[PDB]
């Protein structure tokens, strides 16, 4: 299934429309897994976004010691 | 204030056997002659190129989760536009990047970066939108949010002067940090001599290059520089002793770009570690480390991409 | 040890054999071929080892400074030893390397308070001595910051300094007076 | 990792039957060497004449100086070297250097299948310093059961696994799937996860034009 990358041509890949994070690393954002071999856009991370208000603070209740 | 830290530099890969001989098979058989000189060279270059890769993912990638920036901006009378994504432009370039990007053959070829300026630019704003919304608390476990006019007043109390200070005259710090920011764009436009510790890794790579494509025009002593002129005019048996002058002498400018390489990539991860003590030390707490952190007691810092 | 078995444009890859079917005046063209080769081969390996054992010098010297810092105090530089706020650290040996265990406290179980710059009681306003003022919808408390332990507001955990009108987003609530009910 | 004459990994290799009559003692060319894994249960097939000077290797000697009438056997047909008089047979024979090689191993467990699939790698019977050309070949033989496949072998490079008594027990064609020439690479025959450089791709040129200018006056 030719593919054409900013770093190449990838054949043998199928391009799936999702993200996930980097497995094996193409390049130029383009990584490949095994799903069949997909090359997909690296994904940087989740998305969260904090609250944030004027007058709103969150204060931890408990706690984990990690080695 | 500002610092300018090279991470990067640019990932590039020579065959040998294309550079020292090219496309003849006469040359190709003298060349294997000599040994495993042409696949040490070619793993050096991509070790080069690999750490190439680490150096920006360590710098950058310190936020596990791509944190985003409130709708309305009411940060307490502090303006951050000139730090904070811009959406009419790339769309991941504040005023200060664009501004900041602005500002700066034969058997070579240059490998793409494995990170985009794009996705290296949703990193920082991860973490400015991750201090501007939670402080010191992003990056040490869970994320927990703090209005601004009070994340500062716990950084004022960490240099010393107390929380009244800064509640008393929030007005007048806001109006001195908002002006600040400001001439940085002035400071970084108009005269900078700044982006040059960038330049002059682009420029020396280039110097670099230049040389060795310059020395594939060089005798080394044989009658000519070019193989098949050396090869078409010669008979076969006194054509060797003249192709074995050009393959000493063309390897022997190939071990020196490799050699330069491996010394100036190392001075390269030298700055990309201290960017990355400096994100994590710096953007994501307080430091009481003198000078390590601009010249004065330090408040909070904020990352900003560049070229390399 | 295999360049060593490269003719590097000479008759024979083997000193004994060039020396012996070769007259001695032609063998020593052979064998200055082999001298430099076989010399160009050593100084490659010398100078790789020489920028390689620069790597390794980096990684001892952090490692040293590791075992300063973080096994023999508490270190405040973030991200140094472990993510987290780092506790202690202890050192393991390993073939030819180190191995740190950093104990570290991650804050966990948050919960969303509403809060305020200062408190105005008497026409004072009152700010935290060491904490944050939160709020259970209701109630007023004094809290330390990194967990919640929720503390009634009392001249003894806060300062005076001003009047209600500089601060932006002061609350009005009482700050009690341990002394008075005991006059 | 050994770069030689060997038969390519998943090759074609013509196999000729003697079954009706069928006659196979026919022209095929030793262009550089020829595999050779005659499998007879009743002995038919017993020798090889090499030509371009015959090397013949008679099933009675090996003479360095057509069908031979075996019935019950008359053995008298022709068209100096000599040597002691004399399930799957895998013989390999190359003619390097002027020296005649073959290597030649039989495996007893026969063959149910035309080739079976397995390793089994051919040790040195016989060298002969000859000093002669051959350019073409033909089998001899007493059709009953008789099966002889020959294919060509060709440059190639191979892995060749050796275990510990030295008896090659895998081996990789270095130049038939994209993973296999990878495992020669990192020289080992397991491959990790990962993007891994094989070698270049140059694409050849096609023709070679030659263009001087229109030219004016010729000599007079």
């Amino acid at each position: 299934n030719v593919f054409q990358t900013r770093a190449g041509c990838l054949i043998g890949a199928e391009h799936v429309n999702n993200s996930y994070e980097c497995d094996i690393p193409i390049g130029a954002g383009i990584c490949a897994s095994y799903q069949s071999i997909i090359a997909y856009t690296m994904s940087l991370g989740a998305e969260n976004s904090v609250a944030y208000s004027n007058n709103s603070i969150a204060i931890p209740t408990n706690f984990t010691i990690s080695v | 204030t500002t610092e300018i830290l090279p991470v990067s530099m640019t990932k590039t890969s020579v065959d040998c056997t294309m550079y020292i001989c090219g496309d003849s098979t006469e040359c190709s058989n003298l060349l294997l002659q000599y040994g495993s000189f042409c696949t040490q060279l070619n793993r050096a270059l991509t070790g080069i190129a690999v750490e190439q890769d680490k150096n920006t993912q360590e710098v950058f990638a310190q936020v596990k989760q791509i944190y985003k920036t409130p709708p309305i901006k009411d940060f307490g009378g502090f303006n951050f536009s000139q730090i904070l994504p811009d959406p009419s432009k790339p769309s991941k370039r504040s005023f200060i990047e664009d501004l900041l990007f602005n500002k700066v053959f034969n058997g070579l070829t240059v490998l793409p970066p494995l990170l985009t300026d794009e996705m290296i630019a949703q990193y920082t704003s991860a973490l400015l939108a991750g201090t501007i919304t939670s402080g010191w608390t992003f990056g040490a476990g869970a994320a927990l949010q703090i209005p601004f006019a009070m994340q500062m007043a716990y950084r004022f109390n960490g240099i010393g002067v107390t929380q009244n200070v800064l509640y008393e005259n929030q007005k007048l710090i806001a109006n001195q940090f908002n002006s600040a920011i400001g001439k940085i764009q002035d400071s970084l436009s108009s005269t900078a001599s700044a982006l040059g510790k960038l330049q002059d890794v682009v420029n020396q790579n280039a110097q670099a290059l230049n040389t060795l494509v310059k020395q594939l025009s060089s005798n080394f002593g044989a009658i000519s520089s070019v193989l098949n002129d050396i090869l078409s005019r010669l008979d076969p048996p006194e054509a060797e002793v003249q192709i074995d002058r050009l393959i000493t002498g063309r390897l022997q400018s190939l071990q020196t770009y490799v050699t330069q390489q491996l010394i100036r990539a190392a001075e390269i991860r030298a700055s990309a570690n201290l960017a990355a003590t400096k994100m994590s030390e710096c953007v994501l707490g307080q430091s009481k480390r003198v000078d390590f952190c601009g010249k004065g007691y330090h408040l909070m810092s904020f990352p900003q991409s560049a070229p390399h | 040890v295999k360049q060593l078995s490269s003719n590097f444009g000479a008759i024979s890859s083997v000193l004994n054999d060039i020396l012996s079917r070769l007259d001695p005046p032609e063998a020593e063209v052979q064998i200055d071929r082999l001298i430099t080769g076989r010399l160009q081969s050593l100084q490659t390996y010398v100078t790789q080892q020489l920028i390689r054992a620069a790597e390794i010098r980096a990684s001892a010297n952090l490692a040293a400074t590791k075992m300063s810092e973080c096994v023999l105090g508490q270190s405040k530089r973030v991200d140094f030893c472990g993510k987290g706020y780092h506790l202690m650290s202890f050192p393991q040996s390993a073939p030819h390397g180190v191995v740190f265990l950093h104990v570290t406290y991650v804050p966990a179980q948050e919960k969303n308070f509403t809060t305020a710059p200062a408190i105005c009681h008497d026409g004072k306003a009152h700010f935290p001595r060491e904490g944050v003022f939160v709020s259970n919808g209701t109630h007023w408390f004094v809290t330390q910051r990194n967990f919640y332990e929720p503390q009634i507001i009392t001249t003894d955990n806060t300062f005076v300094s001003g009047n209600c009108d500089v601060v932006i987003g002061i609350v009005n609530n009482t700050v009690y007076d341990p002394l008075q009910p005991e006059l | 990792s050994t770069q030689d004459l060997f038969l390519p990994f998943f090759s074609n290799v013509t196999w000729f039957h003697a079954i009706t009559k069928r006659f196979d003692n026919p022209v095929l060319p030793f262009n550089d060497g020829v595999y050779f894994a005659s499998t007879e249960k009743s002995n038919i097939i017993r020798g090889w004449i090499f030509g371009t000077l015959l090397i013949v290797n008679n099933a009675t000697n090996v003479v360095i100086k057509p069908f031979l009438g075996v019935y019950y056997w008359m053995e008298s047909e022709f068209r100096e070297y000599v040597s002691q008089p004399f399930n799957l047979r895998e013989f390999v024979f190359k003619n390097i250097d002027g020296y005649f090689k073959i290597y030649s191993k039989h495996t007893p467990i026969n063959l149910v299948r035309d080739l079976p699939q397995g390793f089994s790698a051919l040790e040195p019977l016989v060298d002969l310093p000859i000093g002669i050309n051959i350019t073409r070949f033909q089998t001899l033989l007493a059709a009953g059961a008789a099966a002889y496949y020959v294919g060509y072998l060709q440059p190639r490079t191979f892995l060749l696994k050796y275990n510990e008594n030295g008896t090659i027990t895998d081996a990789v064609d270095c130049a038939l799937d994209p993973l296999s020439e990878t495992k020669c690479t990192l020289k080992s025959f397991t491959v990790e996860k990962g993007i891994y450089q094989t070698s270049n791709f140059r694409v050849q040129p096609t023709e070679s034009i030659v263009r001087f200018p229109n030219i004016t006056n010729l000599c007079p």
